DNA sequence: GTATTGATATAAGTAAAAATGCATAATG
DNA sequence: CATTATGCATTTCCGACAATATCAATAC
RNA sequence: GAAAU
C-alpha cells in the first residue's frame, strides 16, 4: 500500500485531508507497537523459537542462536534467583560486626535493595541484550570494554526501573550501577556455554567440545591495562549476519503519528518516551536551570519553534531510493557506498631473525589493515541499516521530532535516519505535502540545482543561465540515471542533484510549468553566519559589506577576498622563491581558506589551523610526501591576512574571553561558607551562564573530572561520578565562550524564523544554518528570515549580555594579588590585623569573605537601624568598592570585587538596510 | 698515550639530557679490575668493541688505555657532548661517529651498508670473544630502549645475530631493582622474567648503599659489588646509577607464544594460579586444571613462578587445541 | 585495633630533551 | 617575576571517546 | 566516517 502514491493520486483537497485523517487514526497502533520496548517481546520470541526448534528437532541458524539465548536465560535464572534470595536473607540480619566483611558487608549491603526490586527474568533479558548489542566497541577487535560493560548494564537496569515508575531514589549512584552490572555480567560469563570445534596438533584430528561464550581478559595500550570482555568466534560469526534488526528491534525511529508538542522540559517528542529539552549528558547545573526556566514558563517561543520544526511531514524519495538500491545490489563501491569487502587479508610474517625495523613496519601495516577493515565494515553496516530503514518506511509519511543541545541548536530525535545525515540520506527525503510551483517555482528549482552543483557564489541570473544551458543533460540523466552519461556524479551533492534533475525533467515534460506539483525541498543557505553575527553585533559597516549584509548587485565573498590576499602575499614571497611558495603559488584552495578564515574568529590556535589546512590539503595532494611544514607556512600567512583584515570580530572575541576568565576565576561570597579547608586559595565553582533572546538559559558544563577506582566483582573499573561538583575548567570555558554565544545566537534566529514560518503557514526544515522550504515559498521565506533577523538583532545583544552578567554576578569576589608598597594596602593591612586580632593568628581570606558576606546581608536586612550599622562596617572589599579603577591597584593577597571589562564601542550601522539585500541569505 | 677528561672539563658541559656519567678514574679502574675482561677476550689487540651513548667517554678512554683494542667507535647525536668528544679525542686512536644510537636504522646502516664497523659472527656455543658492546642509558626516560634491547637479545636480530655478545650497561638503580628480582620479591616484573629467560646478569657497581636493601641478599653477597659514593657523578641531583653485565644464554622455546603467555598471565601477579588462567582465553581455566597434575604449581602465584614453569605453561598453551590467535592481540585505536 | 587514600608500575619505537608554533597559565 | 609548563575554537550522531593491580601510609 | 559554524 503506497500511501504517498494514493495521496498524490487523490485529486480533491477535501478527500485528501479526509484520507490524511484516516491514515493518522489508523497509524496509532503501528506507532505504539513500534515504540514499545523489547524485553517482553524478545522473551516471548525466544520462547517460541525454542519451542518450535524442540518440535522440529534442531537447527543451525539464527533460530538456533535464539534457542541458545533461551538456554542461557533458563540456566541463568536459578543463579539470579539464588542471589536475590541471599540478598534478602542477609538484609534481615538484626546486627553484626564482621559477617563476611571482605565480601558480604562491602558489597551485599551495597547492592541488595537495588537488585531486589526488578524481576530477575527482566534483568537477565536486559543484561543478555546489552552485552550482545555491545560488540566490537571500545576499540576491541573481537570484544568490548569492561568499563562500558558494567555501566551499560547498570544504566539499562535503572532505566528499566524508571519505566516501571511511569507505569505506577530518583537517580542511582555510579558505584551501585557499576557493581550491579559487574555482578550480572559475572553470572552471565559463568553460565554461557558454546560448542566449538578444534584440531589438536598431537591428535591431528577434529575435537568436539564446549567452551565458555565470554571471557574476561586484559589488554595493554601504551602501558595502560584495559578491562576487556572477549566474545567467542562462534558467537561473532553467528551474530554478524543478523545486522541490528533481526536479533532485536531498534529503539529510536521516525514516527508516523503527530509528535507530541513540547509543553515542559520533558513533555514532547515521542508519545510513550520522555525526551529532555536539552541534550544534557552529565550536567546537574544544566538540568536544574532548565527545570527552573520551564517552571517559570519563559520558553514558549522555543516550544513553538520546536513544534514547527517537528511538524513538517516527510516521505522517502522512491526514485532515488530505487537508484540507490540498484547501485547497492550491484555490489561495486560507488562514490558514497564503500562497497562489499569480502574478508581480511594479512601480509605474510617476516622472518623472526629479520630487522626490528622490518618487524615494526610489518606490525604497523597489520594494524593499519585491521583498522581500515573494521572501519569499512562499520560504514557498510551503517549504510545497510539506513537503506533498511528507508525501505521499511518507504511509501509512508514520516515525522521528525526535534531536540536541542545546551547551545540551543536543533537536532532530530532519531539519529539513524534524518535530514542531517550524509548526501544519500538528504536525497532520500522529500516533503509529504506538494505545492504548486507558481511563477517563481521554476526559477527557484533552477537556482537550487545550480547551487547544489557548487555555483552558489554566482548571481541568480547566471545560475538560471547555467541550468538552462545544461537542461539537455539534466533530461538525459533523468531518463537514464544509470548506464549513461552520469552527469549528476560531477556535482558536489550527487544525490540531491539527481533528485533535483528528476524534478526539473518532470517540469520540462509538462506543458505548463505553472501548475506543476513538486515535493523537492529547496535549500536556502546563509553565507558566513558567524561573521554575519559579528557584523550585526558590532555594527561595522565594512564587515557587513564584506559578508553580503548590505544590498549589492553582486555578492561579495570574504573567503574569495582573503584567498586573493593570500595569492598576493605568496607572489610577494615568490621573491624568496622557496619550494613551498613555488608549489603553492597557483594552488591556494578556497576550501582551506574557508575553514581557516571561518574558524579564526572562534579562537582557533596555530596547531588547529595547521591541522585543518593539512587535512583539507590532503585530498587534492599538493604535497603527497609531507604537507605539514607547508601547512605551517600557509597558516602563518593566512593568520597575518586575517589579523590585518578583521578588527571588530577580534574586539568582541577579546571582550568575551576576558569576561569568561574573570567569571571562571571568581567565587560566591556567602555560599563559600562551606569549609573548603584550603584557607588561602579556594576552589572555583563558577560557570559562565547567560540567557538567549529566546529565553533559554545556557550553562557551560566544562568541569574537572574526578575519576577513581571503584571495587566491583569483575575488576576495579576507572569511572567518574557525574554528581560530584568539581572546579571549573577555566581555559576550556574561556576558549569556548565565543563559539557557544555565536551558535546560541544562530539557534535563536533559526527558532524565531521557524516560529514565524509556522504562523505564516509554511513547511520549514532547518539544517542549522541552512533552511529548507518548498520551491514556491522561497520568496516569503526570505522575507520572513530578514524580518526575524531585524527583530532579533535590532537590540544591543552585547550590552544586554553584559547587563545580565552584572545582574547575576553582582555579589562576587575575585582574588587578586596587590603590591605591598601600595598606600591603600596599609589600610588593608590594618583591617586584616583586626581580622587577625579576633582570629589570633594570620588573617584568612575565608574569614575575610565571611565578614564581607556579613555586611551584604545587613544591607538587604529588614532592620533599617542595623542597615545603617551594616553600612558602618568596613572590609577589604568594602574599602575598594568606593574605588572604580580596578587596574590601579593591580606583595599581599587581597580580595577584589568582580568587575567585567567595558564593552567595545558600538559602531554606527543601520541593520534595517538588509530588507532588500537579496544576496544576504543565499 | 690517550688523554682523560677531568671534572674541570666536565663542568663546561651545559646539557646532558638527563644522563649521569661517572668521572672517577679510581672507580673505573676498580670496576675493570673486578670485571677482568681479559680472560674472556684472549687477544684484546684484535678485539673489536662498539660503544653506545659514550657521553663523557672517560670510561672509553680508560678502557683503551688498559686494553688497546684494534677499533673502538663512539655513537653520538647530542650536540654539546658530541662537540666536546670531538674536541677532546681528535688526533687520537679513538674514533667518534655522529650517529644516534636510538634509531634502529643506525646500526643497519653502520654495519650492513658501508662496512664501517664489521663484527664477526660466532655460534651460540660460547660468549663471543671478538665483539663487545658498552652502553649508557642512565637517562630516566629511556627504559624502553633497554627493554627493546632485551627483546632484541631474545629475537637474535639487532646485534646478537653475531652470537652471544657480552654487554656492559650503565643504567639506573631503579631499573636494576626491577631487572634483578628473584622470584617472590615485590619488584618482580616481566623485565626480570625476560632478563632471566634470555640472559644471566651480574651487578658490578652501584652509587648508593641504601638501594642495596631492595636486592636479594644472596645475589649481593655472591656478586660483591663495588660500592661507591654519589660524588663521582657530575649531576648530583639525579637518581643512583648501577652497572650490570649482560651475557646471552641458550634457550629453546617460541618467543612470541612465551611473551604472550607471560604478559597475559603475570598481570595478576598476586592472585593464585587457580584462577589466573581465565585471562589467557576461553576455557583456559578448565583446560589447565585438567592438564596440570602438580597441584603445588596451581597454588603457586605468578610472582613465585620462574622461567622453567613459564616455559612449561607455554608448552601447555602450545598443545592447547583451542588456543586463541595471539597475532591479533592489540587495540585498533590507530590514526587513519 | 582496621579500612580508606595515595603512590607506582605495566609495555616498550607514536623517544626524549633539545628545540620551538604560541598564547597563557603555573612556578620558588 | 622572570621562568617553566600545557594544551591547542564549539557541538551533534555512529561499534566513536577510554587504565588496573598491587602496596604503602594513614585516617579513623 | 558523517553534519554545521
Ligand atoms: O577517517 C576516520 C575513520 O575511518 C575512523 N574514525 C575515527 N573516529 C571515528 C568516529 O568517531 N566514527 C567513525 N565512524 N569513524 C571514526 O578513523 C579515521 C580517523 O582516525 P583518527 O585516529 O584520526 O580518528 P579520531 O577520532 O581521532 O579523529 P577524526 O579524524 O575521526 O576526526
Amino acid at each position: 500500500i503506497n500511501f504517498f502514491e494514493i495521496y498524490n493520486s487523490l485529486p480533491t483537497l477535501e478527500e485528501k485531508k479526509a484520507f490524511e485523517s484516516a491514515l493518522n487514526i489508523f497509524n496509532q497502533d503501528r506507532q505504539k507497537v513500534l515504540e514499545n520496548r523489547a524485553t517482553e517481546a524478545a522473551r516471548e520470541r525466544w520462547k517460541h523459537d525454542f519451542e518450535e526448534a524442540k518440535a522440529r528437532g534442531d537447527i543451525s541458524i539464527e533460530k538456533n542462536l535464539n534457542v541458545k539465548l533461551w538456554k542461557w536465560y533458563n540456566e541463568m535464572l536459578p543463579l539470579v534467583k539464588e542471589e536475590i534470595n541471599h540478598c534478602r536473607s542477609l538484609l534481615s540480619e538484626k546486627l553484626s560486626d564482621k559477617k563476611g566483611l571482605n565480601k558480604v558487608d562491602t558489597n551485599r549491603l551495597g547492592y541488595g535493595p537495588y537488585l531486589t526490586l526488578i524481576d530477575p527474568g527482566k534483568m537477565c533479558v536486559i543484561t543478555i541484550l546489552e552485552l550482545l548489542k555491545l560488540n566490537s566497541t571500545g576499540g576491541v577487535i573481537e570484544g568490548m570494554r569492561t568499563a562500558r560493560a558494567v555501566i551499560s548494564v547498570g544504566k539499562a537496569i535503572e532505566m528499566e526501573f524508571r519505566s516501571e515508575q511511569v507505569l505506577k531514589k530518583i537517580l542511582w549512584p555510579q558505584s551501585i550501577r557499576a557493581r550491579i552490572g559487574s555482578v550480572l555480567i559475572s553470572m552471565l560469563i559463568q553460565v554461557a556455554k558454546v560448542s566449538v570445534q578444534g584440531v589438536d596438533p598431537v591428535t591431528k584430528a577434529k575435537v568436539h567440545g564446549e567452551a565458555p561464550a565470554f571471557a574476561h581478559g586484559y589488554q595493554y595500550h601504551n602501558g595502560s591495562k584495559l578491562g576487556v570482555l572477549k566474545i567467542h568466534k562462534t558467537l561473532i560469526r553467528q551474530l554478524n549476519g543478523e545486522r541490528l534488526i533481526a536479533s532485536v528491534q531498534p529503539q529510536l525511529l521516525p514516527m508516523l503519528v503527530e509528535p507530541k508538542p513540547w509543553v515542559n522540559w520533558r513533555s514532547g517528542g515521542y508519545h510513550y518516551t520522555q525526551s529532555t529539552l536539552l541534550r544534557t549528558k552529565d550536567s546537574p547545573e544544566q538540568v536544574a536551570y532548565l527545570k527552573a526556566a520551564s517552571d517559570n514558563g519563559d520558553i514558549d517561543r522555543v516550544y513553538d519553534g520546536l513544534n514547527v520544526l517537528g511538524r513538517t511531514p516527510w516521505t522517502v524519495n522512491r526514485k532515488v531510493f530505487d537508484v540507490v538500491s540498484q547501485v547497492w545490489n550491484k555490489g561495486e563501491g560507488f562514490l558514497d557506498i564503500p562497497g562489499a569487502q569480502d574478508e581480511m587479508v594479512l601480509p605474510p610474517a617476516p622472518p623472526k631473525n629479520s630487522d626490528p625495523s622490518i618487524l615494526r613496519a610489518w606490525k604497523l601495516q597489520v594494524k593499519t589493515i585491521a583498522n581500515k577493515f573494521s572501519s569499512d565494515r562499520s560504514n557498510r553496516c551503517d549504510t545497510n541499516y539506513k537503506l533498511e530503514i528507508a525501505r521499511a518506511f518507504l511509501g509512508e509519511k514520516l515525522y521528525f521530532p526535534h531536540n536541542l543541545d545546551f547551545r540551543g541548536r536543533a537536532y532530530p530525535l532519531s539519529p539513524h535516519f534524518n535530514h542531517l545525515g550524509n548526501d544519500m540520506s538528504r536525497g532520500l527525503l522529500i516533503f509529504w505535502h506538494g505545492k504548486k510551483l507558481g511563477p517563481s517555482g521554476l526559477k527557484w528549482l533552477k537556482i537550487h540545482l545550480s547551487n547544489l552543483f557548487g555555483f552558489d557564489k554566482l548571481p541568480l541570473k547566471d545560475r538560471v543561465a547555467f541550468t538552462e544551458s545544461h537542461l539537455q543533460d539534466i533530461k538525459d540523466s533523468a531518463e537514464n540515471p544509470l548506464t549513461g552519461d552520469r552527469w549528476w556524479t560531477t556535482a558536489d551533492k550527487p544525490w540531491q542533484a539527481l533528485a533535483t534533475c528528476f524534478e526539473l525533467n518532470e517540469v520540462m515534460k509538462m506543458d505548463n510549468p505553472e501548475e506543476f506539483i513538486s515535493h523537492q525541498p529547496v535549500h536556502q543557505d546563509g553565507t558566513c553566519n558567524g561573521l554575519q553575527h559579528y557584523a550585526a553585533l558590532g555594527g561595522d559597516v565594512e564587515g557587513a559589506t564584506q559578508v553580503n549584509l548590505v544590498p549589492s548587485d553582486k555578492p561579495q565573498d570574504v573567503y574569495a577576498h582573503v584567498a586573493r590576499l593570500v595569492q598576493k602575499r605568496l607572489e610577494i614571497a615568490a621573491e624568496k622563491g622557496d619550494e613551498n611558495a613555488k608549489i603553492l603559488k597557483d594552488k591556494i584552495t578556497r576550501k582551506v581558506v574557508k575553514q581557516t578564515v571561518m574558524t579564526n574568529v572562534y579562537g582557533v590556535t596555530y596547531v588547529g589551523a595547521t591541522f585543518q589546512i593539512a587535512k583539507q590539503l590532503s585530498p587534492i595532494f599538493d604535497d603527497r610526501k609531507e604537507s605539514l611544514d607547508f601547512s605551517k607556512y600557509l597558516t602563518k600567512h593566512v593568520f597575518s591576512a586575517i589579523r590585518e583584515l578583521f578588527h571588530s570580530a577580534h574586539l568582541i572575541q577579546d571582550w568575551l574571553g576576558e569576561s569568561a576568565k574573570r567569571i571562571s576565576k571568581s567565587i560566591r561570597l556567602d555560599v563559600d561558607e562551606k569549609s573548603f579547608k584550603n584557607g588561602n586559595k579556594p576552589d572555583f565553582m563558577s560557570s559562565v551562564i547567560w540567557t538567549t533572546p529566546l529565553g533559554l538559559p545556557i550553562v557551560q558544563p566544562y568541569r574537572e573530572e574526578s575519576k577513581k577506582q571503584v571495587e566491583t566483582n569483575l575488576q576495579t573499573v576507572f569511572i567518574s561520578d557525574p554528581f560530584a561538583v568539581n572546579p571549573v575548567n577555566a581555559r576550556r570555558q574561556k576558549a569556548g565562550l565565543p563559539p557557544n554565544f555565536i551558535h546560541s545566537l544562530d539557534a535563536s534566529h533559526m527558532l524565531l524564523s521557524a516560529a514565524e514560518c509556522g504562523k505564516q503557514g509554511l513547511d520549514f526544515a532547518s539544517v542549522h544554518d541552512s533552511y529548507w522550504t518548498h520551491a514556491s515559498d522561497i520568496d516569503t521565506m526570505n522575507v520572513v528570515l530578514r524580518e526575524q533577523f531585524i527583530k532579533l538583532h535590532e537590540v544591543d545583544l552585547v550590552l544586554r549580555l553584559k547587563e545580565e552578567f552584572d545582574q547575576r554576578y553582582k555579589n562576587y569576589v575575585k582574588i587578586g594579588k596587590l603590591k605591598r608598597s601600595t598606600d591603600l594596602a596599609q589600610k588593608i593591612i590594618r583591617i586584616r590585623k583586626d581580622l587577625s586580632r579576633k582570629l589570633g593568628r594570620s588573617t584568612t581570606l575565608a574569614d575575610e569573605i565571611y565578614f564581607e558576606k556579613k555586611r551584604q546581608e545587613l544591607l538587604n536586612s529588614p532592620l533599617i537601624e542595623d542597615r545603617n550599622v551594616g553600612e558602618k562596617m568596613v572590609t577589604t572589599v568594602s574599602l575598594f568598592e568606593d574605588i572604580t579603577d580596578l587596574d590601579a591597584l593591580e606583595g599581599m593577597s587581597v580580595l577584589l570585587p568582580l568587575r567585567l571589562p567595558e564593552i567595545p564601542p558600538k559602531g554606527d550601522f543601520d541593520v534595517t538596510v538588509l530588507r532588500n539585500s537579496q544576496y544576504f541569505f543565499s | 698515550s690517550v688523554p682523560i677528561p677531568g671534572i674541570k672539563d666536565i663542568s663546561k658541559l651545559k646539557f646532558f639530557y638527563g644522563f649521569k656519567y661517572l668521572w672517577n678514574p679510581t672507580v673505573y679502574n676498580k670496576i675493570f679490575d673486578k670485571l677482568d675482561l681479559t680472560k674472556t677476550y684472549k687477544h684484546p689487540e684484535e678485539l673489536k668493541v662498539l660503544d653506545l651513548y659514550p657521553g663523557v667517554g672517560i670510561q672509553s678512554a680508560i678502557f683503551y688505555n688498559k686494553y688497546c683494542p684494534r677499533q673502538y667507535s663512539l655513537l653520538e647525536k647530542r650536540s654539546s657532548l658530541y662537540k666536546f668528544l670531538n674536541a677532546k679525542f681528535e688526533g687520537s686512536p679513538l674514533q667518534i661517529l655522529k650517529r644516534d644510537p636510538y634509531d634502529w636504522s643506525t646500526y643497519s646502516n653502520l654495519i650492513d651498508e658501508e662496512r664501517i664497523f664489521v663484527p664477526e659472527v660466532q655460534s651460540s656455543d660460547h660468549i663471543n670473544d671478538k665483539f663487545l658492546t658498552v652502553a649508557n642509558v642512565t637517562g630516566e626516560g629511556s627504559e624502553g630502549l633497554i627493554m627493546q634491547w632485551l627483546s632484541c637479545i631474545g629475537n637474535k636480530n639487532w646485534l646478537y645475530r653475531f652470537g652471544k655478545v657480552k654487554m656492559l650497561l650503565w643504567m639506573p638503580s631503579t631499573t636494576a631493582r626491577k631487572l634483578l628480582a628473584r622470584p617472590g620479591m615485590h619488584s618482580r616484573s616481566k623485565c626480570s622474567v625476560v632478563r632471566e629467560a634470555f640472559t644471566d646478569t651480574k651487578l658490578i657497581a652501584i652509587s648508593d648503599a641504601n638501594e642495596l636493601k631492595g636486592f636479594d641478599s644472596q645475589c649481593i653477597e655472591e656478586w660483591d659489588p663495588i660500592l661507591f659514593s654519589a660524588a663521582e657523578i657530575w649531576p648530583t641531583k639525579g637518581k643512583p646509577i648501577a652497572l650490570v653485565e649482560m651475557d646471552p644464554i641458550d634457550f629453546d622455546f617460541d618467543v612470541d607464544n612465551w611473551d604472550y603467555v607471560t604478559r597475559h598471565l603475570m598481570i595478576l601477579k598476586r592472585t593464585p594460579l587457580n584462577t589466573v588462567m581465565d585471562s589467557l582465553g576461553h576455557g583456559g581455566q578448565q583446560y589447565f586444571n585438567s592438564r596440570i597434575t602438580d597441584k603445588d604449581l596451581l597454588k603457586k602465584c605468578p610472582i613465585d613462578l620462574t622461567n622453567d614453569e613459564f616455559i612449561y605453561l607455554t608448552k601447555l598453551f602450545m598443545e592447547w587445541p583451542f588456543k586463541p590467535d595471539i597475532l591479533m592481540d592489540f587495540v585498533d585505536m590507530y590514526q587513519t
